């Protein structure tokens, strides 16, 4: 039997990107005017983009005129879907069709689907970090900010107001498992000063235009 | 090219006869395809150039019309037949589908239950409270959760989804979750669920403290 | 002058999918075979896979071959690459680029490169959900299973005693990447002091079973 | 064919005239190229066909060399060329790259300040554990830290970051941080992070107990 199989749905911000890939088994695609279709929350079916036998044709929904491409590739029999700037409204399952029949005419409907692939776009685009202490040898003691969580970079860390940048390392930030980004920001102090004075990391996200004073204290 | 298909929901019996229209905005001639989905299955399609059975396809459904107006009848509805029906204008290199009709099984108006559950203690020491709102053996399908946070209504925070039509009462459910971090959670003290459903003379709200 | 500019990269859990595409600017991709290459976390470049014109001819790196697809559109200058099965060292930056010269030899090298972007696969294919009880104040019980990965999770209660009343739910995908779903039971009151209820969790993908109780 | 770059890491001061060396397994002819990649940034090809400079590229590099053995010189290096340098054999439609040649400023071994930071409460109220440890200004780049939990070695559940070398004193520093979850944490009660780098003369535990 003809089977599509999508590839390469799942959860994306809004204003990111994402690809879909259609492979099939047993059949060509060559002959064949291939599809996009999704499945909106609402139950309903929304024509999404179809490409003409050798490319000839590439049509789009008005909704996403502008911001998916539709591209096929005859000779290894693959269908590819980008998805750019998606919107909430983008959340759906998204099948691959193809347009034939028995026997070729000039407009077949749908006859072959794959499973679908579920794409849903958060609407928060952004998100701002937390902010914990890392508080405090001989006569050098190390402090710092941990500033966990956040999306997307970059952030940005002074410390008391730019008054300390001597011995300030602000590391590169590490992308987690969720999908958040973490880093750290350390500075090395006299430590017969940590009685006396305060310390501030001053973390800016512009993405998300937060700003957090965390005072670090032993 | 605008597809409409009207009704978006029709209630029947196992063995009645049953019609779904589909209006086209302008002449489509009969180039009209009608389209079957179960829950998270993919289309087959049933009927193409408005009455012409696909291969396979049981001889209780047929298709009629044309110009604007389309029809698709089921006589003698089985209960694999129970599902959302997809009509869809096609051209050469584009497609409309109208909005889908879903077909249930009729029974009467049947109000929810409605529970609330508190988070667990063991959820609560890793930091996230989750409340949960069950909205039990209610009918029609349409039904309205509003969460409240000391009289706050919530919005973002929350996600539900709905069981199947069961087989055995015709019902539906539905599950809330509002989901909070550990801090937010201990920060408020009444939590509440408010439910609007045809059944009900008024919304109904079930709610409890912290404690 | 040239540019291009890949898309697509992001966070993928080992055995998962992500397919990457590039778009070029002030030129035409159809007489120029395209590449990807990667630039692994150690700081060397590792090349990925070649497209040459026409789709003739594409080649692989042995550490790809067989899970990786590169594709070309000439008429709308895109390049592809499907990434299927994927593993940990597959995380690296990602970066596509012609071949190419003032005039075009049968062998040039990399003259233009994309800006990369960033792929990371995480070593846990699969994750196991946490069950918790949701405890009843006719009465409602049942059990939250969250944070699992894959799909599917089934659900019985007391091994299958107990089925009429349940409602299971379809599960939900959380913000977090990981699903979570409910399931509930509801019995008479004067039953809670005399009948134990239990709910069974089997999580395939992860080879999981979990018996939780509920009590009041 | 197997590309060797030699050395993997070239210390050098600025006015200096330095010399990389790419090994290929078999005759390559002259289809090499050398490239320069600057942290975060795309690579720029510089030469190709073994000698040929792309224009507008400065004459200070020169590339040399045919068969198995190539070398790429650097005469009177600018603060600029601080960078990796990548040797590639390319053909028609594969290719294959050295490891990488980072041209780094030379200094002085120097051994790294070692610190460890427990989580703070505030994070553990959230249900997770973040334990840092710090490396300060040492040289040169090449590290080691190990996680030890009740002197469990640990794998997999900790990540680390390293800094471009400092523009004052060319040093390097490395974060290294550990996660787990609060219950994990709250498990074990010593939390050890152990140092190796050449300026030590044995490597360096820091550790502190869960109180
Ligand atoms: O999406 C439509 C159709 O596509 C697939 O089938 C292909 C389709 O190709 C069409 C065909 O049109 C012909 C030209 O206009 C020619 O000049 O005249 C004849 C006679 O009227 C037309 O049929 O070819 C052109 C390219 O020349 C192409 O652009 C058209 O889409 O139709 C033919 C059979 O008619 C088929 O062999 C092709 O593979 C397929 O998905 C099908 O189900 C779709 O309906
Ligand atoms: O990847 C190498 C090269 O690719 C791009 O440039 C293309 C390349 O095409 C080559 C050309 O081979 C010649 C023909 O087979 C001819 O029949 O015989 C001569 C005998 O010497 C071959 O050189 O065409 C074939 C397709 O038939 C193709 O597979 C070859 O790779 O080179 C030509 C110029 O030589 C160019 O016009 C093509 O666009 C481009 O990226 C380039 O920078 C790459 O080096």
């Amino acid at each position: 039997e003809v089977q599509l199989v999508e590839s390469g749905g799942g959860l994306v911000k809004a204003g990111g990107s994402l690809i879909l890939s259609c492979g099939v088994s047993n059949f060509r695609i060559s002959a064949h005017t291939m599809n996009w279709v999704r499945r909106v929350p609402g139950g309903g079916l929304e024509w999404v983009a179809s490409i003409s036998t050798s490319s000839t044709y590439r049509d789009y929904a008005d909704a996403v005129k502008g911001r998916f491409t539709v591209s096929r590739d005859d000779l290894e029999d693959f269908v590819y879907l980008q998805m750019h700037k998606m919107r909430v409204e983008d959340t759906a399952i998204y099948y691959c069709a193809r347009k034939g029949s028995d026997r070729l005419s000039d407009n077949d409907p749908f006859d072959a689907w794959g499973p679908g692939t579920v794409v849903t776009v958060s609407p928060a685009s952004t998100k701002g970090p937390s902010v914990f202490p890392l508080a405090p040898s001989g006569g050098t003691a190390a402090l710092g900010c941990l500033v966990k969580d956040y999306f997307p970079e970059p952030v940005t860390v002074s410390w008391n107001s730019g008054a300390l940048t001597s011995g300030v390392h602000t590391f590169p930030a590490v992308l987690q498992s969720s999908g958040l980004y973490s880093l750290s920001s350390v500075v090395t102090v006299p430590s017969s000063s940590l009685g006396t004075q305060t310390y501030i990391c001053n973390v800016n996200h512009k993405p998300s235009n937060t700003k957090v004073d965390k005072k670090v204290e032993p | 090219v605008v597809m409409t298909q009207s009704p978006s929901t029709l209630s029947a019996s196992v063995g009645d006869t049953i019609t779904i229209t589909c209006r086209a905005s302008q002449s489509i001639e009969t180039w009209l395809a009608w389209y079957q989905q179960k829950p998270g299955k993919a289309p087959k399609l049933l009927i193409y150039k408005a009455s012409t059975l696909k291969t396979g396809v049981p001889s209780r459904f047929s298709g009629s019309g044309s110009g604007t107006e389309f029809t698709l009848t089921i006589s003698g509805l089985q209960f694999d037949d129970f599902a959302t029906y997809h009509c869809q204008h096609y051209a050469g290199y584009s497609a409309t589908f109208g909005q889908g009709t879903r077909v249930e099984i009729k029974r009467t108006v049947a109000a929810p239950s409605v529970f609330i559950f508190p988070p667990s203690d063991e959820q609560l020491k890793s930091g996230t409270a989750s409340v949960v709102c069950l909205l039990n053996n209610f009918y029609p399908r349409e039904a309205k959760v509003q969460w409240k946070v000391d009289n706050a209504l919530q919005s973002g925070n929350s996600q539900e989804s709905v069981t199947e039509q069961d087989s055995k009462d015709s019902t539906y459910s539905l599950s809330s979750t509002l989901t909070l971090s550990k801090a937010d959670y201990e920060k408020h003290k009444v939590y509440a669920c408010e439910v609007t459903h045809q059944g009900l003379s008024s919304p109904v709200t079930k709610s409890f403290n912290r404690g």
